[PDB]
């Protein structure tokens, strides 16, 4: 044999594997916590309101 | 000679307010929450002596 064997597949052997049950799958991403507003306020008032 | 009269009850109020941070440092004269109620009655009290 003048060609390549398994012993040289690298990266095959080493990305984790996970089982499948349909052609579309999906996930849910957590991208950010808030917007940039200010966060100091002035004594008794209401601070503005955040959402991620 | 005969006659039935009627009378009518009225309504009276007042409001105070008092901030958060304001109940959380030191007091020279003591807790603000009663003294507030002490002076609200007073002042009602002058009213209805007034009114009467």
């Amino acid at each position: 044999n003048l060609s390549f064997t398994d012993q040289h597949i690298k990266f095959w052997k080493k990305i984790p594997k996970q089982k499948a049950y349909s052609t579309v799958e999906q996930y849910g991403q957590l991208l950010d916590y808030g917007r940039s507003q200010g966060a100091f306020v002035g004594e008794g008032v209401l601070p503005d309101t955040n959402d991620s | 000679t005969y006659a039935r009269k009627a009378a009518f009850v009225k309504f009276l109020g007042t409001t105070r307010e008092v901030t958060h941070p304001m109940t959380l440092v030191n007091s020279a004269f003591g807790n603000v929450i009663a003294r507030q109620n002490k002076d609200g009655i007073l002042w009602m009290l002058k009213q209805i002596e007034q009114a009467l």
